[PDB]
């Protein structure tokens, strides 16, 4: 979770 | 055809005096001023680049059609994985197009839901919940909101029975959870020090993380200090409490590596139960040799997941009263990664294996370690197993490229063999049966076989005519899974596209050996793997060089930028989202120093020599000046970022954009570079967690730009 | 500024030989071929007009901004008015942006809802439910779906306990309900004859409507015939059953008038049930002298609403055993229309009065007729009172220009005085307090005072500078109420608009005298009233001629088209939605013959003379050829329609478009007509009942076109 | 009446 990374997202866009 | 309208590139000032010495090598950094996000000149830069970007995106006539089809394909209800505390159940819910997910409570799984917190009522749902934690008696809900524009978190607490807010407010949290003691009096959490008067979350590199305990009904100033290490400022923290309530576990990490310490505090032997205070931790593991995650315990006999002498992981057992005697419970698999393990139904385990980038679930006996049932899962991803040891029903979520979302149920007592459907999402007006996903293994430059997934309409001719989008990441031991994306369906159906996900090295997919073959000195392998995947899609006849688009985020933005610097001839469109672009200086800003495990650091000579060869801003060169390739230019490039991305500071993107526009466009009087080089800068936003419509707007712009760049017509 | 690019108007063939004689007067109809919707030349016409429309709408740069703001303003949950059968409750629900409303069941009003029918799972919610009827024991749900592209209905039935479908299928329904007998064995319904082999719902004029009874578990071919009248093919039907189950009531109508027959069938005195079979109806009323609606009965003593010698309506009582003796219960009000009445709480009445276009509710005693309580309602509309005589709690819906939707509750036993909020919708991120709605009474040409509502931001200066949208209808006794529209909020806030609703004659607002003063020979009064309202908005300083847009649907499309033919100088934008444009031939297509009560018919000489003076396609003339007004042209005009609108056949719109383009644009070599004349033709759609996103797309195009035509900039 | 030249459970109040 602390890394150069983008993953409770609102929608699977 | 693609882009024809001439481009008015704005003026960008160069400070020619800024030069740094790295062990005898000089490096000019003439966009050093773009490192200040709050200055007037930087705000003007953003304004000028927005204006340029708008005129290019006005030429992309398919943006509106993409936007409406994404809205339509994502408009279905989504139920999150439910979890239990006392005799209540909790889950996230979205009716399809709400800005943020809502957190709900029930008396039973088929009862009426009650809304506990609705982020959509605050500032239009600009931000959602990044922390959510329910106490053991189900009476309190600790929740984390965003008070500003960065991802920094403020913790509040409410009573579940009437939704009344307590006055308690805790600042200075990033990634920490809130971990409740079984007495229901408070919780552990791991904050950073406060901002001082002058400081700003966008320009401060936070250090000296702490472990604290907060009593309900007190000010944050009274919270008990449990751990700090002033002589190792970069050491960061995670924490956990055991299912029986007996032990608080503090894990201590150094950099990005999967190696951690394990400190245990026995809560049942405190004279004054935490008000006594560092605390007397038993230091079970006190070095950075291996990863350790606690799965279960009976008294002082613990069960750990670990990579100790086990690159694919395993389960091991140890008694705290006899600390040096470790024994295998479930040995390392000869083929597959043990990704995670979970104690359930009092005396059983669910193990999640990754086998050629597909999940396999095993049910096992906890005491003996013996296999009971084995369930292979289809192409896709199982995750979100949150069930605790006391629960007899396990829930988890399944997603795939062609499957929007199933919440499965495994009742271990009543029928442990099969999986039942609890909830199942459906994409409106989309025939799943017209498409397929396959895995193939492609040889990289050095011979290593790289798995890739390829999604496409059934029965297409491999004649080179199809537009192709390829995605990858390659770093930090992260496993890249073929999950559901609504915009990707629009690409497949309405643009006739072929999508490829490449499981390149630097990820964790084949264990720690796969990660180490794409990090530090071997980072170039990651780019070589991605380049080889694009060359296979061309030679096998899915596509050709003009028709290939590449996309990636963060470490994946680095991937995209390096690949276009090295092989610009292969690609028609490049999209880098919040990328790490200055590999010489990344370690200086916010929490970027945590990436030195994977990247190395320019403070050291041999590590600088790795970094200078691929650092995106230091490797932009005119491809037409190399003899032989006079007809080559950079692909149409969109650099995406947000103005308050404190994870990956937007200076990375700003500096690359300026260097690219200078070297390729404004430094020459009549450039062969025709394809546009623009930035889409999202105002008032952070790395992630944006409202549904805001994210849809970004994604529709990306795909409209891609369609134009690749000369791909819309298909009704 | 507004429209600057010239338009490439497509070629449209003229058949110059088509001439008709109407009592000695010749009328050429050179676009007679556009009356066939299935021909190749007509499909080409549609293709050419789509192409022209697209290039004009590409110039309208605010369409995308309107589209997103409409989506955002309508994204709130909407709960319908609940009704009761046995110990179950039923209602429609939409979570905000679902394509169609979902029908739900509950055990109690605050219990968990259960979905009975979800139209969104069929064809992406292209169509919704147009009929919905629950049996008296709550065990069966009869529901009406659209099997084709027209509005024709197919009735299906399901079991409420498990949602299993019965095999029963009933075709050939338009507007009929499904009315259950208290034995739960079947229901009455009123279908038309089947389509024969060659026929098509778009080209057949259906006649000979029937009254039928369907037994559950039988084929439609077995349904019992109760009434048909081959010697009066145009006579149409409605029906009802009384609260006690005793009497089936058949109402017979002729044309659009508010005058009906009343036939009563005593179900308790049939020798062999309904299987005995026309049926032995008591013909209480056997002429078209007045309107009669049954409100309640005790045995054979009935209570009717009626306009008999009472243009504002009243309640009357009559015994079927002594049929000729009618007695007033609630006399006609001297001022206000009695719009509807409802029996409730065993021995009480709720009466809905319209008093200067605002609703007033009165609670009365059923036996004596005496007033008990009086509740004035704010500017807006109360409707949807569905509670039956046995219920002690009444529900109804409230809407207004600035109020999205409240379901109110009136408990008559526990507290009959005030109203409690059961459900309340809220518009996200919209401050209601910044706007106001006011009523003013404006003199028409002949002196008659016309009520109008005016909605606007508080405290604007009356300096003529504001863009203005005016809406009206004026026909069939319809009462036009200021209800909620999300797109109208966008117009007020983000375009700085002034909205006006004009309660012109031909409606029912001041009773039957108001209707008769705007129909048949006096239809011109309707247009004069609308023109006078626009002249008041100009003289009082809200707006000026360039800045006025007019809009209306169906009979309201006629309104718009007639007003632009007569006073083109007053308007800057005209939008006619599914309008009746050929007043000479409307009676020949589908169920258009039902409008001859309001319009008259060209089969008769004096009625033809009314119609020829205002028929839109026969009155297009170049305004610049009249001496004095050389600088006048038609406003920018959008004609909207749908390719399967079987209510108002799209030939009306097609023929007007072609006539306007010919007379004003293509028949002259250098026309002064600069403003665009286009059609927006919705593919695969009917008159009404379209999916949410499909309707949003139409409305965003209308408003983007309007903004351009009026030269109105967007306001953030 | 239901049968007129008129546009009226609509999915949304657009
Ligand atoms: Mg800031
Ligand atoms: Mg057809």
């Amino acid at each position: 979770v602390a890394w150069a990374f983008q993953a409770n997202a609102s929608a699977p866009v | 055809s693609g882009f024809s309208k001439p481009l008015h590139y704005p003026p960008v000032r160069r400070d020619e005096t800024v030069v740094d010495d790295y062990f005898g090598v000089k490096v000019a950094d003439p966009y050093r001023w773009l490192e200040d996000p709050n200055s007037e000149e930087t705000k003007e830069f953003v304004d000028n680049q927005e204006k340029l970007a708008n005129s290019v995106l006005e030429e992309c006539e398919l943006i509106d059609k993409f936007k409406q089809k994404i809205i339509d394909f994502v408009n279905f209800p989504r139920c999150g994985v439910p979890f239990r505390r006392a005799n209540k159940y909790f889950h996230f819910y979205n009716s399809g197009l709400q800005a943020q997910n809502v957190f709900q409570m029930q008396d039973d799984l088929d009862g009426k839901p009650e809304v506990l917190y609705d982020p959509n009522l605050r500032e239009g749902g600009r931000s959602g919940l990044s922390l959510y934690s329910v106490s053991e008696d189900a009476k309190y809900f600790a929740f984390g909101i965003h008070s500003g524009l960065t991802e920094w978190v403020t913790i509040k607490i409410l009573k579940t029975e009437d939704r009344s807010y307590l006055p308690d407010t805790l600042e200075w949290v990033k990634f920490s959870p809130a971990i409740w003691t079984h007495d229901n009096k408070g919780f552990f959490y791991c904050p950073y020090p406060p901002l001082k008067e002058g400081e700003d979350h966008m320009t401060r590199s936070a250090v000296n993380q702490e472990a604290r305990y907060h009593f309900l009904g007190t000010d944050q100033s009274e919270d008990i200090l449990l751990w700090r290490d002033l002589e190792n400022p970069a050491h960061h923290l995670k924490c956990q409490i055991t299912d029986d309530g007996k032990y608080f576990l503090l894990y201590i990490l150094d950099g990005c590596d999967d190696a951690n310490k394990v400190y245990c505090l026995d809560l049942t032997k405190l004279p004054n139960g935490l008000e006594s205070f560092s605390a007397p931790f038993m230091k079970l593991i006190d070095s950075f040799d291996a990863s350790y995650t606690a799965i279960a315990n009976d008294g002082s006999v613990f069960t750990f997941q670990t990579n100790k002498d086990a690159p694919r992981k395993k389960l091991v057992r140890v008694d705290l009263n006899n600390p040096s005697v470790w024994t295998d419970l479930v040995p390392e698999s000869k083929k597959d990664l043990l990704e995670s393990a979970h104690a359930v139904n009092e005396n059983q385990l669910i193990l999640r294996y990754l086998s050629d980038v597909k999940h396999v679930l095993e049910i096992r006996d906890l005491e003996s370690g013996a296999l009971q049932h084995r369930l292979p899962i289809d192409i896709g991803s199982v995750d979100g197993i949150t069930a605790r040891r006391r629960d007899s029903v396990v829930f988890f979520k399944f997603t795939s490229i062609l499957t929007p979302g199933i919440v499965y149920q495994c009742d271990l007592k009543n029928d442990p063999t099969q999986l039942k459907i609890f909830r199942e999402s459906v994409v409106p007006d989309f025939d799943r049966s017209e498409f397929e996903v396959k895995q193939v293994f492609v040889p990289s430059k050095d011979g290593t076989k790289i798995p890739i997934f390829i999604a496409a309409r059934k029965g297409i001719s491999l004649d080179g005519s199809h537009p192709c989008e390829m995605h990858g990441y390659g770093g930090f031991g992260i496993n890249m899974m073929p999950t559901f994306s609504a915009s990707r369906i629009v690409f497949l159906k309405h643009l006739g596209g072929v999508f490829c996900l490449a499981n390149i090295r630097g990820g964790g997919e084949y264990g720690e050996e796969w990660h180490k073959a794409g990090f530090r000195d071997k980072k170039q392998n990651v780019f070589d793997d991605f380049i080889s995947a694009a060359e296979y899609l061309i030679s096998s006849g899915y596509t050709k060089a003009r028709r290939v688009a590449i996309e990636g985020g963060a470490n994946g933005g680095l991937l995209v930028a390096a690949c276009i610097n090295q092989r610009p001839d292969l690609f028609g469109c490049a999209e880098a989202n919040c990328g790490v672009m200055d590999m010489l200086r990344f370690h200086k800003f916010t929490l970027g120093y945590l990436w030195t495990g994977d990247y190395g650091c320019s403070d050291k000579e041999e590590e600088f020599k790795w970094l200078i060869k691929y650092s995106p801003i230091h490797n932009v060169r005119r491809p037409w000046e190399q003899p032989g390739n006079e007809e080559t230019q950079y692909p149409a490039t969109m650099i995406l970022t947000a103005d308050h991305d404190d994870r990956v500071v937007p200076l990375h993107s700003f500096k690359l954009l300026a260097t690219m526009q200078h070297v390729l466009c404004t430094s020459l009087e009549d450039s062969p570079q025709k394809n546009p080089i623009i930035a889409r800068i999202q105002r008032k936003a952070a790395h992630y967690g944006r409202a549904t419509m805001t994210q849809i707007a970004e994604v529709a712009d990306r795909y409209g730009f891609m369609a134009k760049a690749l000369e791909a017509p819309w298909i009704d």
